[PDB]
Order: structure tokens, then C-alpha cells, then sequence
RNA sequence: AUCCGGUCGAUCCUGCCGGAGCGCGACGCUCUCCCCAAGGACGAAGCCAUGCAUGCCUCAGGACGCGGCGGACGGCUCAGGACAACGGUUGCACCCCCCGUGGCGGUCGCCGGACACCGCUGGCAACCCGGCGCCAAGACGUGCGCGCAAGGGCGGGCCCCGGGCGAGCAGCGUGACGCAGCGACGGCCCGCCCGGGCUUCCGGGGCAUCACCCGGUCGGCGCGGUCGCGGCGCGCCGAGGGCCCGACGCCUGGCGGAGAAUCAGGGUUCGACUCCGGAGAGCGGGCCUGCGAGACGGCCCGCACAUCCAAGGACGGCAGCAGGCGCGGAACUUGCCCAAUGCGCGGCGCGCGGCGGCGCGACGGGGUGCGCGCGAGUCAGGCGGGCCCACCCCGACCCGCCAGGGCAAGGCUGGUGCCAGCAGCCGCGGUAAUUCCAGCUCGGCGAGCGUCGCGCGGCGCUGCUGCAGUUGAAACGCCCGUAGUUGGCCCCCCGCCGCCACGAGGAAACGGGAGCGCUCCAGGCAGGUUGGA
């Protein structure tokens, strides 16, 4: 019946499933625990760090585009990111030790659209929002 | 601890799973315009209470004529389903529950009832009126447009005799 | 822990007490005494829960100070003291007597009486034991003890005790069809014949009873209190032991708005 | 005001009072004060407490303890209801 | 009990990627009124200035002191610990127990002297103490008394089977020891009660790139020790004990349950924190006093850290309540009070707990009009409250946040010209852009909206119900074969399993659910003979 049966067989059933469950790649990435350890924000919605550089990245292949991002250490653990900067002009308020706090693109660590090995992006620079200083609602000291 | 965190609360709502859906995204307001109603909530919790009145009787039907827990809640159901007016009385089988709207629920609002009885030109001035404290149900000013007013409770709606339209 | 405990949480109460789950974190812990913590009730939950004859703690222990109330003849200075099962409860001052029986619920109800019947008290024996020099003992639900009983009363008959002398003017015998009433369990509270002992070797004896109606139910031995032969000793409430279903007594409930 | 009605009167020989729940009726209007009412409810042996105002106005209920005594009230009222009513202010 | 966009010139599939719902936190923007309500848990059980968290009543005006009861309960936390702990279910004929409530009470003439408070003198930086002296008891000490505390030797029947059992159990008699406890205001002792100690059966995480493991380990005999049984310890004797029905080892950002999030049915994931149980008090150990502690708001020692100092010494433990530093994405006042609910002594005590303060974590109700009267505010009096306030009553004045090509509801002008930028996924931009930056208009949810991470759903892409294996990923090259799983038909009316039904017994809160107009409501257990089934 490609599977057993019969009213004893209650042990079988369950050893099958435990070994089955680590062949699927949602499962085993999220429960294995090698991801965790080696997730630079390990395993939070967010981190702050100060910047260390600025720089341009290429587009992928059908898009042309310089992207703007920055480089950072991270407070907790000393490890080394890239962040993307979104929002016109944006990468006008980073200077080059501006507290900043960093969260993720979405798809919960796979790099999105156009930019390649980008995975974070900056959400507050030096203690204020980012997007609220777009859209003009508050400003950085000077 | 403290006494408080001994105390109950609960949602009441339940939002839907489709938002964005033309046919019901317009016959849910032709809803907002038979009645004064502010905002989508108040369309939600009715059918939120309307789910729960139809698991019982779900529950009851697939059950057998002669048992008890059909005989007591059952009877329960319907005593209080028709006490609110929200079934009538020529309906007193299990079976009539299942048929019931979301219009019928809305229309034991006092803000309709007053409509009905005409202390009101619209709803809209319905709603202004129930605001304004200017209408009391059985000598008790009730301030509450989704009030929910009761059978025995319907012949003694009126303007408050306390009042500047008295 | 360390030791003994002396609180006990609202929530931990016992259900039959009809604790209510606001207004308070704490609820009385009955004192050690004649009757164990759970088959109990503290004196305070009657005076100021029930009757009203206080209305807080405070003025609850000025009414047991200057001694207004007699418990099995006794005046009882402790709040927390536990009553129980068949203990008379008679306030002078209002000339109120009462008897502590069990309704249909399983609840403690107070039963009204007669002087010409406080003077005496139902106890259920529990064991017969040899104590010191060889003397033989009989102990009863009440933690009382009485030295030298006649040969005659043997484990789970009733005896009858005037509450002036302490001594034993009457004993019923557990046998087929005697009149009894349950004080635990799920059948707590109703009255009726017994129709059935069945013995089973090393475990538990059950008791297979029959009401006034004829209503059948079964418990276990340590539950079934003889209250007379075919007559009840005593006055019971005016249920007499017959337990409604939950039909029937909504539909008394109902009457009762009406 | 003018309607002033009571029940639940539990008589209390053990503490020397008499327990009631009172309920007063004022339609359209106030009724002024506990000072007020006290005439209808001697005088100087009541105590009234716990009064509640319903929605929209017209009904009150409150709470009665009637002594027979004097110093009874002085023994078995806690201390800070004989300072609302001025009797002792320590 | 629901799907939709993306592989091609077009088409049908497999298959994943993305979107659409609920919850929990963090971030952003924004906020009129009222009710309820969480709040330094998240590999830092990291470190702590200051104040508070335990007191209340026999002998003289009172304190003070002596004596007594309590401080082992209550509060905090989740570090350790995976055949533990914990949950249901048994037992002690192997046990200990204060208070309280019943009992019981037979034991081979009013005694003594001395300690603190206190006087007189001192030492010391301060912590803390010394010397001499008059004085009491419901404190000790010794005791007046009809002999009886522990332990010990004999008192059983050689198919099979009341004092009290299912069960030879408990008492008593009689020979020897012994001289305990209770007696200077009469209590040793006994039953119950609550509580504890262990104990029977079943349940009780992952890894096989951990296949063999253990040697007081498995059993027996005898003593010791313990409240008590027991390899619990010691001497002697034997070679046992566990394992693919997964032992042993290793790992866990492992406290368990009652429960919670999600939602056709079957399931998946989480169990810091309210109740119950366990364990700890910087980390190891040790102990005294007591009925009860291996106690840390008790003592002693080692270690790691701090504190004052005349340099001789003395001295500490916030995972209590506030508060601070550090750390982190992330979490409030150094408030008032014993009035309530309860606990100790009886009148007090209590950072238990209660009341206010901060509080868009989250819940519930009502507004920004209607065809012409209101609420939010203001000032007074009530009501309430330990005292003030909020609510209620009477009197006189008076949005926003995201979008607009498709998924997916909603389309004209200027700027920019593969640049700046957008875009979860398809894609957009090359100087006519339905997508960037703006203006107008329009759409959705709404005092609340968007972003990030995670759980559940979507998902019949974990499949027991219920997937796939010719060619898309997938039948071992083949035969034998143990454990395991599975096994034709037949006798009915016995026994022993399973299985179905009905009972008994044990916890509430949560979850359902009968009845009841907190003005409705989230609630609560109310109420007008009652009730909490
Ligand atoms: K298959
Ligand atoms: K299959
Ligand atoms: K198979
Ligand atoms: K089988
Ligand atoms: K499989
Ligand atoms: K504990
Ligand atoms: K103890
Ligand atoms: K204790
Ligand atoms: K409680
Ligand atoms: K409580
Ligand atoms: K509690
Ligand atoms: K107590
Ligand atoms: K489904
Ligand atoms: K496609
Ligand atoms: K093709
Ligand atoms: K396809
Ligand atoms: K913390
Ligand atoms: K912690
Ligand atoms: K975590
Ligand atoms: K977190
Ligand atoms: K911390
Ligand atoms: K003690
Ligand atoms: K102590
Ligand atoms: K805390
Ligand atoms: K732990
Ligand atoms: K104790
Ligand atoms: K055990
Ligand atoms: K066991
Ligand atoms: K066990
Ligand atoms: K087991
Ligand atoms: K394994
Ligand atoms: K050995
Ligand atoms: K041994
Ligand atoms: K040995
Ligand atoms: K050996
Ligand atoms: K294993
Ligand atoms: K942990
Ligand atoms: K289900
Ligand atoms: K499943
Ligand atoms: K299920
Ligand atoms: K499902
Ligand atoms: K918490
Ligand atoms: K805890
Ligand atoms: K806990
Ligand atoms: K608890
Ligand atoms: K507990
Ligand atoms: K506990
Ligand atoms: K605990
Ligand atoms: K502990
Ligand atoms: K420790
Ligand atoms: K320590
Ligand atoms: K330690
Ligand atoms: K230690
Ligand atoms: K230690
Ligand atoms: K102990
Ligand atoms: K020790
Ligand atoms: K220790
Ligand atoms: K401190
Ligand atoms: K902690
Ligand atoms: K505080
Ligand atoms: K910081
Ligand atoms: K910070
Ligand atoms: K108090
Ligand atoms: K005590
Ligand atoms: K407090
Ligand atoms: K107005
Ligand atoms: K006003
Ligand atoms: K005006
Ligand atoms: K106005
Ligand atoms: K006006
Ligand atoms: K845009
Ligand atoms: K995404
Ligand atoms: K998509
Ligand atoms: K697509
Ligand atoms: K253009
Ligand atoms: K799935
Ligand atoms: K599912
Ligand atoms: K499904
Ligand atoms: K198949
Ligand atoms: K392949
Ligand atoms: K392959
Ligand atoms: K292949
Ligand atoms: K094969
Ligand atoms: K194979
Ligand atoms: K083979
Ligand atoms: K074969
Ligand atoms: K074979
Ligand atoms: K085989
Ligand atoms: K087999
Ligand atoms: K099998
Ligand atoms: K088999
Ligand atoms: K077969
Ligand atoms: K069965
Ligand atoms: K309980
Ligand atoms: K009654
Ligand atoms: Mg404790
Ligand atoms: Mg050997
Ligand atoms: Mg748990
Ligand atoms: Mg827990
Ligand atoms: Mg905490
Ligand atoms: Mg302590
Ligand atoms: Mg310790
Ligand atoms: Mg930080
Ligand atoms: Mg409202
Ligand atoms: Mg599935």
C-alpha cells in the first residue's frame, strides 16, 4: 500500500515521520539550528551598529542602477554587514559614525529585486527615522 | 499579584479574509447607508455574534430529537432568540434558526426602532437624537445607539421626560 | 516548603463554599479542630457571608469576643473555627438554633430545630482501638473519643450523644434498608435507602442506595451516614433529598423571575 | 426627595442596630444631600453609606445602620464614619 | 471545507518563489472622550548608593529588661536538573508531626541562688565590650505523689483456610533489667486534623557521523545508621543487571502541569509570568536553635568581587518594594495607607495586599452633526473615597496612515531621461514614463495605519484521515534470512485479555453552558420568596 498499516503499527508510523520531516528545506531551516548560529542578527527583528564606509553597489543584469549603501559593525556580536539605503537622497544623513539601528528586506534572509548580497537596510540613523526625516517631519542636528 | 489580572476580555469581531472583493466591498455599503453606521466594525461584530448562534444549532441538529442536550439548549436558543426579536414567535423550530441575516440583527437596534415608530425623520437623525440623550426606554435615558432592545421592552421607547423637547 | 502551610489563595478554596473570585486575593484557613479542611466551613463564612449579622472581618471577631454564639453548646472565640456536619449552631441573642446538614447541591445548609432537639448530636463511628493499659476506644467524624462503649457498636454504626454529658444514649446499626444520607462525592446531600453492600478484598466497599423516589445511585462506603431505622433521626430541609434535573430545575428557576 | 422607600431591614441584637437598604426617588430633580433625606429614614443614631447615582439621573441606593444606643454607635462604627459625620474629628 | 501572479512563440503539467488572514513583540507616523488592562522574562541567576519590606503580649508610674508566641507561612526568580522533576493512580503490617478539637490524668508539706534592665566606675577611631553591686517571676534547678517511659526472655495452630484485618495484627500475663517523663499555678500520654518523608502502576525532549554499556554496578547474608524501609553505608559471598519495544553517551538560547496561539474534520507550535508542584538566593561546602530549615532580610569556612579606617582593626549579599549602573531591538513612581481581602500575636504589626502616578503592549463603548440641539471643556454643590481623584447626579457659562500597471479596490499636468529612483514577485526608467519625483482627483482601513522578525493558516509542498516513485526527484543487481509487522476457513452458550457503554473518586481559574438590562459593551455573580444549575 506504499505505506503500512495493520493496528499495531503505531511506532513505525511516527519513526517514519520523524525521519521524513528533515527533507524539507523550510523545516530543517528553521528548526536545525545552523541558521541561527550563523544569522548575523541572531535570531532578532533588529540590531544597531555604526557605520564604517559608504559605497555604491551595481544593479543585476536587465536593471542599470548605482544603489546606495553602507557598511556596518554591529554593537553585539562584531560582525560585518552591508545595509541598503531606500528614498531619494537618503544616503545624504550617514556620516561616518552614525548610530544605526538596521532591520531586514523581507523574505527572512534572501536578497530582494536587484542588489546583490544585500539583505538588511538601515530603518533609523543617529537616534531618528529615516523615513521621517524624508518626508520632512523632523532633521538631524547639523 | 494583583486582582486585576484575574479579569476576563475578549474580541468580539472577526475581519475578513479577502479584502479587497468589488461585489461585497459595495453590498457593504448599501449596509453603511440603510443604517448610520460609522465603520466597518460594527458590520463585523454582527456576523461575528451571528457565527457563534449558528455553530449551536449545528451542533444541536446533528444530534437526535430525543436528547437532552437538544431539549435544554435548544429550548435556551430559542427562548432567547425570540425575547431580543431577532426570531419571531410563528418560528419555533431548531430548523428556522439556520435561515437567519445579518438584517435581522440590525433591525432590534434602537436606533431603528425609533425609525420605525417614526420619533425620527432618518437614521442619520436617529443617530444625532440617541446621542443628544433625548430618548429613554422604559423611563431610563439610554445613550447607546446599538442598544438592543428587547420585545418587552418596545411599546416603552420614548422622548425622555427630562428633555428640551418635552 | 519549610514547614506547615497557614494561607490559603481565593482561587484554592474549596468549590462548595461559593467563594467569589473578586474582592480578595486571600480566603480564610480553617483552623485545626473538630473537622478536616476540605469536609468544612469557617464560622466567619456563616456570620458574615451568609447571614449578614456582621459585614467585615473586624466587627466579625466583636460578635466572638463577648461569646454570642454556641457551637455544640460551646462558645467558640475563633473565626476560622470549622463547623461542619451535624454540629448545632444556636445564637442566643436572636434565638436562632440550627442543625449543619448538606443540600442537594453539596453544600452546607442550616436546618431550623427545636430546643426539645439541640440537646443531642449524630456521630459516625470510624474505628474502635485499644489505647493505654489495654482499654478500648471508640473515635468518631467529629474527632471525639469515648472509652469503655458497649460490645454491641461496631465501625460505621451511628451513635447519638447528649451535648451536656458527652455520653452515648443511642446506637443504629449499618445494615439492608436502614435510611441513610451521602456526605461526599457527587451524590452529596440526598437521603435513602440502603439496598446493596458489596466487599471487595484489599480495595474499596460500595454502596448501592435507592431515594424516595427510587432513583438508584451507587459511592463508596466511607460516604454513607445512617440517620435512623426507616425514619430519620432528625429534621431535614424541605427537599427531603431529592435531586431535580438540571430540566426540572430550570424550569423552577425560571418561575422565580416570574 | 419627596420619595424615600426601604427594605431589606435585618434587625441586629448582637450589635445593637438594624440593617436597610434604602431607595430614594428624585425625577427631574436632585435631592440635595444624605443630610437632607436623613429626616425621613431620633436622628443623630443614623448612618448612611455606599449612596450610587444610576445613568441619566432619578434613582439612588444606599445603605442604612440604625443603633439604639449612643455608645454603641461609638463601638461599633470604624473610625473614619464617625469623623464624616463630624462626631468625633479626634 | 475558496485561492491568485511568475518557465513558453503558444499549450498542458510537475515544482518551488511571491501575494492574500489571525496572533506576539520591536520600530515609524499620528491621537478628542469614557471603561477594562499587561508592564527589565527573551544564552547579563551581571553589579548595586539610599530608604523601607516582622513583629506582638510572667513578674513593677511607665519605659527598659526578663519570660512567651511568631519570624520554616507570605514575596521574588527560572540558574540547575531529561527512566529526574511533574501529572493521574497506590501504599506505609517501614514512618515523623506544632497549633486546634476530644480523651486520659494512680508514679519504687510552700525550697534554693543568680541573670538581665539599673546604679558606680572604664577601654576603644568605630564596631563592640569589660569590672563590682544591690533585686523578681507562668524563667530556670531540686522536688512532696497510689510504681511504670524505651528496649529485652518466654507465653500459636505441626488437610488449608473478635479489640481488629483481605492478611498472626494489636493488647495482656509472667520471669529479669532500668529509673526516664510529669509534679514550687498539673501534665506526661492517646485518637483526629492539616502538613511532610519516601513508595506502586501508566505517561514523561533531540541526535545512530552515539551500538554495545555498568563494576556498589545486579542479587544474598550480617551488623550500623536513620523518624523510618532500602547497597543508604560497611564486612563477607555469588555474577549478575540494561539493550534496535533504541541501552549507554552527547546536546538543549530544557522548569513541569492546569493551559495558550491557529482553525471544517484529523492536526501544528509554544508552554518565562496569575493557580498547583519543584528548585535557588554571587559560587562551593558545613552547621546551630527549633515540632518543623541543611534557613541565607541566621551563623562558620574557602573563592571571586566590593565597603569604612587614626593602618591597629571592623565589615557586605535587592532572583523583596521603589531606584540606579551595565547590557540589549525591547520594559513605569526612590508616591499614600492598614479603610478592605488575609496572616501572626489581640492590639497592633505587615512595600502581603489595597489606592493613586507613568502606561496607544492589547480590549470595549461613543464623536468630529442633524435640520438645530448637543459633548469636550469652566466654575460651584452632592455622591464616593483611610485621605484626594476618576465615574455618576444637580446648577449657571460654552482625522491620520498607506496607496492608485498585474496579483488587488482606486487615472490628467510638470520635472527626470537605464541617471536619480521604484519594485515582497512579475517588471518600470534610454530625453510622449498608467510604476521614479510633484500637483489635482480618486481608493482602502480608520483613532488608528504602515515596516521588521517569529508561530499557525495558506500546504493533500510531510500526507493517520491524505502525497509521489515507466519517462518530471524517487523500487536496493539478485537470492536466503533473525528481530519486527502481517496471517485462510471452521465449534458457542466457559475463563483471561483488548474493545463498547454506564458508574465511583479526585481543583479551582480557563473553556463551554442555565438564569440575571454593570444605561449598551468587554465584564461580573448578581439580585427582588431567591440564585451562583
Ligand atoms: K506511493
Ligand atoms: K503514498
Ligand atoms: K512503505
Ligand atoms: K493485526
Ligand atoms: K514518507
Ligand atoms: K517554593
Ligand atoms: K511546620
Ligand atoms: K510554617
Ligand atoms: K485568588
Ligand atoms: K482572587
Ligand atoms: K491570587
Ligand atoms: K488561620
Ligand atoms: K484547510
Ligand atoms: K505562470
Ligand atoms: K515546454
Ligand atoms: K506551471
Ligand atoms: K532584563
Ligand atoms: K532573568
Ligand atoms: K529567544
Ligand atoms: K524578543
Ligand atoms: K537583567
Ligand atoms: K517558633
Ligand atoms: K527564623
Ligand atoms: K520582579
Ligand atoms: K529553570
Ligand atoms: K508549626
Ligand atoms: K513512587
Ligand atoms: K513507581
Ligand atoms: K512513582
Ligand atoms: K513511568
Ligand atoms: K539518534
Ligand atoms: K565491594
Ligand atoms: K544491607
Ligand atoms: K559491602
Ligand atoms: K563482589
Ligand atoms: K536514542
Ligand atoms: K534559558
Ligand atoms: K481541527
Ligand atoms: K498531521
Ligand atoms: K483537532
Ligand atoms: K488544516
Ligand atoms: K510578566
Ligand atoms: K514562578
Ligand atoms: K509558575
Ligand atoms: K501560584
Ligand atoms: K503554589
Ligand atoms: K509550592
Ligand atoms: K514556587
Ligand atoms: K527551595
Ligand atoms: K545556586
Ligand atoms: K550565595
Ligand atoms: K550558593
Ligand atoms: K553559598
Ligand atoms: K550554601
Ligand atoms: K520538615
Ligand atoms: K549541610
Ligand atoms: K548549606
Ligand atoms: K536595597
Ligand atoms: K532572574
Ligand atoms: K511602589
Ligand atoms: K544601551
Ligand atoms: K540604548
Ligand atoms: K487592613
Ligand atoms: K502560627
Ligand atoms: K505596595
Ligand atoms: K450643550
Ligand atoms: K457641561
Ligand atoms: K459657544
Ligand atoms: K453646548
Ligand atoms: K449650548
Ligand atoms: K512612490
Ligand atoms: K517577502
Ligand atoms: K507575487
Ligand atoms: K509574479
Ligand atoms: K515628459
Ligand atoms: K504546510
Ligand atoms: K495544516
Ligand atoms: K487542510
Ligand atoms: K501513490
Ligand atoms: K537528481
Ligand atoms: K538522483
Ligand atoms: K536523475
Ligand atoms: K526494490
Ligand atoms: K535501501
Ligand atoms: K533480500
Ligand atoms: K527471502
Ligand atoms: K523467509
Ligand atoms: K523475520
Ligand atoms: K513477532
Ligand atoms: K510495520
Ligand atoms: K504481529
Ligand atoms: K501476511
Ligand atoms: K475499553
Ligand atoms: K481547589
Ligand atoms: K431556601
Ligand atoms: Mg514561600
Ligand atoms: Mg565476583
Ligand atoms: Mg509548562
Ligand atoms: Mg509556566
Ligand atoms: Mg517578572
Ligand atoms: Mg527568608
Ligand atoms: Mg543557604
Ligand atoms: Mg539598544
Ligand atoms: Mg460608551
Ligand atoms: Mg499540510
Amino acid at each position: 500500500m506504499s505505506k503500512t498499516s495493520g493496528l499495531y503499527t503505531a511506532r513505525k508510523l511516527r519513526t517514519v515521520r520523524r525521519v521524513n520531516r528533515w527533507a524539507d528545506k523550510k523545516y530543517r531551516k528553521a528548526h536545525l539550528g545552523t541558521w541561527l548560529k550563523a544569522n548575523p542578527l541572531e535570531g532578532a527583528c533588529m540590531a544597531r551598529g555604526i557605520v564604517t564606509q559608504k559605497i555604491g553597489i551595481s544593479a543585476k543584469q536587465p536593471n542599470s542602477a548605482v544603489r546606495k549603501a553602507v557598511r556596518v559593525q554591529l554593537t553585539k556580536n562584531s560582525k560585518k554587514i552591508t545595509a541598503f539605503v531606500p528614498r531619494d537622497g537618503s544616503i545624504t544623513y550617514i556620516d561616518n559614525n552614525d548610530e544605526v539601528l538596521v532591520a531586514g528586506f523581507g523574505r527572512a534572509g534572501r536578497a530582494v529585486g536587484d542588489i546583490p548580497g544585500c539583505r538588511f537596510k538601515v530603518i533609523k540613523v543617529a537616534g531618528i527615522g529615516l523615513l521621517a526625516l524624508f518626508l520632512r517631519k523632523r532633521e538631524k542636528r547639523a | 499579584p494583583r486582582i486585576s489580572r484575574h479579569r476576563n476580555s475578549s474580541k468580539t469581531y472577526s475581519t475578513p479574509k479577502k479584502p479587497f472583493t468589488k461585489p461585497r466591498l459595495d453590498a457593504e455599503l448599501k449596509l453603511c447607508g440603510e443604517y448610520g453606521l460609522k465603520c466597518k466594525r460594527e458590520i463585523y461584530r454582527a456576523r461575528y455574534m451571528l457565527a457563534k448562534i449558528r455553530r449551536t444549532a449545528r451542533n444541536l441538529l446533528t444530534l437526535d430529537e430525543n436528547d437532552i442536550k437538544r431539549r435544554f439548549e435548544g429550548a435556551a436558543l430559542l427562548r432567547r432568540l425570540h425575547m431580543l426579536g431577532i426570531l419571531d414567535e410563528e418560528k419555533d423550530q431548531l430548523d428556522y434558526v439556520l435561515g437567519l441575516r445579518i438584517e435581522d440583527i440590525f433591525k432590534r437596534r434602537l436606533q431603528s426602532v425609533i425609525v420605525e415608530s417614526k420619533l425620527a425623520k432618518s437614521v442619520h437623525h436617529a443617530r444625532n437624537m440617541i446621542k443628544a440623550r433625548h430618548i429613554s426606554v422604559g423611563g431610563q435615558i439610554v445613550n447607546i445607539p446599538s442598544y438592543m432592545v428587547r420585545i418587552s421592552n418596545t411599546s416603552r421607547v420614548a422622548i425622555a421626560d427630562t428633555s428640551s423637547l418635552a | 516548603a519549610r514547614g506547615v502551610r497557614k494561607h490559603l489563595k481565593r482561587l484554592n478554596a474549596p468549590k462548595h463554599w461559593l467563594l467569589d473570585k473578586m474582592g480578595g486575593i486571600w480566603a480564610p484557613r480553617p483552623t485545626n479542630g473538630p473537622h478536616g479542611l476540605r469536609e468544612c466551613i469557617p464560622l466567619i463564612l456563616i456570620l458574615r457571608n451568609r447571614l449578614h449579622y456582621a459585614n467585615t472581618y473586624a466587627e466579625t471577631s466583636m460578635i466572638l469576643q463577648d461569646k454570642n454564639v454556641l457551637i455544640d453548646g460551646k462558645p467558640r472565640t475563633d473565626p476560622t473555627f470549622p463547623v461542619g456536619f451535624m454540629d448545632v449552631f444556636e445564637i442566643p441573642k436572636v434565638h436562632k438554633t440550627f442543625r449543619v446538614l448538606y443540600d442537594v447541591k453539596g453544600r452546607f445548609t442550616l436546618v431550623p430545630i427545636q430546643s426539645n432537639e439541640a440537646g443531642f448530636k449524630l456521630c459516625r463511628v470510624q474505628k474502635i482501638f485499644l489505647g493505654d493499659k489495654g482499654m478500648p476506644y471508640l473515635s468518631t467524624h467529629d474527632a471525639r473519643t469515648i472509652r469503655f462503649p458497649h460490645p454491641d457498636i461496631k465501625t460505621n454504626d451511628t451513635i447519638k450523644i447528649n451535648l451536656k454529658t458527652g455520653k452515648i444514649d443511642e446506637w443504629y446499626k449499618f445494615d439492608i434498608g436502614k435510611i441513610v444520607m451521602v456526605t461526599g462525592g457527587r451524590n452529596c446531600g440526598r437521603i435513602g435507602t440502603i439496598q446493596a453492600i458489596d466487599k471487595h478484598m484489599g480495595s474499596y466497599t460500595m454502596i448501592r442506595m435507592k431515594d424516595t423516589e427510587g432513583t438508584e445511585f451507587l459511592t463508596r462506603l466511607c460516604n454513607v451516614f445512617v440517620i435512623g431505622n426507616d425514619s430519620p433521626a432528625v429534621a431535614i430541609p424541605t427537599t427531603k433529598g431529592i435531586r431535580p434535573d438540571i430540566i426540572k430545575n430550570r424550569e423552577l428557576r425560571l418561575r422565580s423571575i416570574a | 426627595e419627596i420619595t424615600v422607600k426601604v427594605r431589606k431591614v435585618l434587625n441586629n441584637p448582637l450589635l445593637q442596630r438594624q440593617q436597610c437598604v434604602v431607595d430614594v426617588l428624585h425625577p427631574g430633580c436632585t435631592y440635595e444631600s444624605k443630610e437632607a433625606i436623613k429626616a425621613k429614614v431620633d436622628q443623630k443614631n443614623i448612618v448612611l453609606y455606599g449612596f450610587k447615582t444610576s445613568f441619566g439621573g432619578g434613582h439612588t441606593v444606599g445603605f442604612c445602620n440604625a443603633y439604639q444606643n449612643m455608645d454603641a454607635l461609638m463601638k461599633y462604627e470604624p473610625g473614619f464614619r464617625k469623623i464624616r459625620c463630624g462626631l468625633i474629628e479626634a
